[PDB]
């Protein structure tokens, strides 16, 4: 499904111009080094919310 | 899943302290290990091999000779170059290793070349391709 | 057996006191400072906590940081185990496009 | 993908009918310990064995 | 016991000095560089890292690069370590179908 | 193992090895560590669903 926006906010969307965009959280992962074979690989489990 | 660094050499302390410092431990690190040292190696285990006043128990032909013509022998018929090198070229017959004159140019260099065929693990792995042929010889060695 | 409490593969004393990573041969070695011959090569003294495993507390080891063996992502100026390695992410809006949902 | 970016050295060589073809070989970054590791490469000896 | 830090079955030493893959009757084996045993054949001199599993960072090993046990499908010159293995995928775009939706 | 039940040892709150967003008061054993969650409403939108 689109964003939906109803009647009163598109009027005033048109007459404002107005819109703006805020960034709450960021979702997002580490990978670690591992010493078994020097690969860097992704722990999915962990995220930088933890850090 | 296991120890990381086990050498455990920090407890170690190296002084020398001024210029050209030159450090030496047990470790061997520095001018101790290096490609260049184990290229001269090749050259002075190829040649005249060990420096020292007095080497092993056999430098003569008298018990060591009848062996190394037993020992000459190739099941897959290669080892060209890879043997006698600078030896003014491989022998196609010499007529089967019994003759001193005008050829103890190599005999030398043939002695000097067996300790170098056989000397710590790494050379095994080399000696290990020749598989058969060499093992015999290097038996030998072993039970001294 | 010398003590690494904060298990990290280094040993206490070392964070504490000082240490280097040069490598005399292409193996990489980490040891004691010496100010004779690692300040002449310009090597920079290193100290972290003996009982963090991350100094730092980013999800980097504090060996991992002075060795290289770590995500190559990682800027240089982080590479140091008392300076934080971390992402700032923010979003910004290149344009608008609205749709009147009119038949 | 990014490891290997941030590794190496790229070239880009179109003289194989006329087809920009890249490869990336490894090369030591001075700054970074464990990259040093790596034996030194010349520019010949890389174009050698890449192409 | 010979060293292996990079753990990739190949000892380190000869990682750095200079190293080959021959077969013998069926046989690979792993030798040392020898220029008076090989350099005739016409095999190739390989170094790699002590320290690195991959020294291309590639998801490949060194032994595994020089030894053949890997993808068939990467390309006969990069089956060199210093050589780094990836795919460059892109897409292209041959037609367009646009429908009206008119009733 | 917790004496104040919350799910954090004795050992981790006077040692410091925990979530570093604890509050420091928290830090003593005998107080306990817990959020207190409740949510405001800024504002409604209602919209017709009027064709
Ligand atoms: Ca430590
Ligand atoms: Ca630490
Ligand atoms: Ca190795
Ligand atoms: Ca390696």
């Amino acid at each position: 499904t689109p964003i939906t926006m109803n009647y009163n906010q598109f009027l005033e969307l048109e007459k404002t111009k107005q819109l703006r965009l805020d960034t709450d959280q960021v979702y997002g992962n580490i990978a670690t080094y591992n010493f078994e074979n020097g690969r860097v690989r992704v722990d999915t489990g962990s995220n930088w919310s933890e850090v | 899943i296991y120890g990381k660094d086990a050498l455990l050499h920090e407890h170690y302390v190296y002084a020398k302290e001024g210029y050209c410092p030159v450090l030496v431990i047990q470790s061997s690190e520095d001018y101790v290990e290096n490609t260049e040292k184990a290229l001269n190696v090749y050259y002075e285990i190829g040649k005249i091999l060990s420096r020292d006043i007095l080497s092993k128990i056999n430098q003569p032909y008298q018990k060591f000779l009848d062996v190394l013509n037993t020992i000459k022998n190739a099941s897959d018929s290669d080892g060209q170059d890879l043997l006698f090198t600078n030896q003014l070229k491989e022998h196609p017959t010499d007529f089967s290793v019994e003759f001193l004159e005008q050829n103890s140019n190599e005999v030398q260099e043939v002695f000097a070349k067996a300790f170098a065929y056989y000397i710590e693990p790494q050379h095994r792995d080399v000696l290990q391709l020749y598989a058969p042929e060499a093992f015999n010889y290097m038996d030998k060695f072993n039970e001294q | 057996t010398v003590p690494d409490r904060d298990n990290d593969g280094i040993p206490d004393s070392l964070e504490v006191e000082g240490y280097t990573v040069d490598v005399k041969n292409k193996r990489t070695f980490l040891s004691p400072w010496i100010s004779n011959i690692h300040e002449k090569k310009g090597l920079t003294k290193y100290k972290s906590s003996p009982e963090k495993w991350s100094t730092a507390s980013d999800p980097y080891s504090d060996f991992e940081k002075v060795t290289g063996r770590i995500d190559k992502n990682v800027s240089p100026e982080a590479r140091h185990p008392l300076v934080a390695a971390y992402p700032i992410v923010h979003v910004d809006m290149e344009n608008i496009i609205l749709s009147k949902n009119e038949d | 993908l990014p490891q290997i970016q941030e590794t190496t050295a790229r070239i880009i060589f179109n003289g194989k009918d006329l087809n920009l073809v890249e490869r990336r070989i490894a090369a030591v970054n001075p700054s970074d310990p464990l990259e040093t590791t790596k034996p030194d490469m010349t520019l010949k000896e890389a174009l050698k064995i890449a192409f």
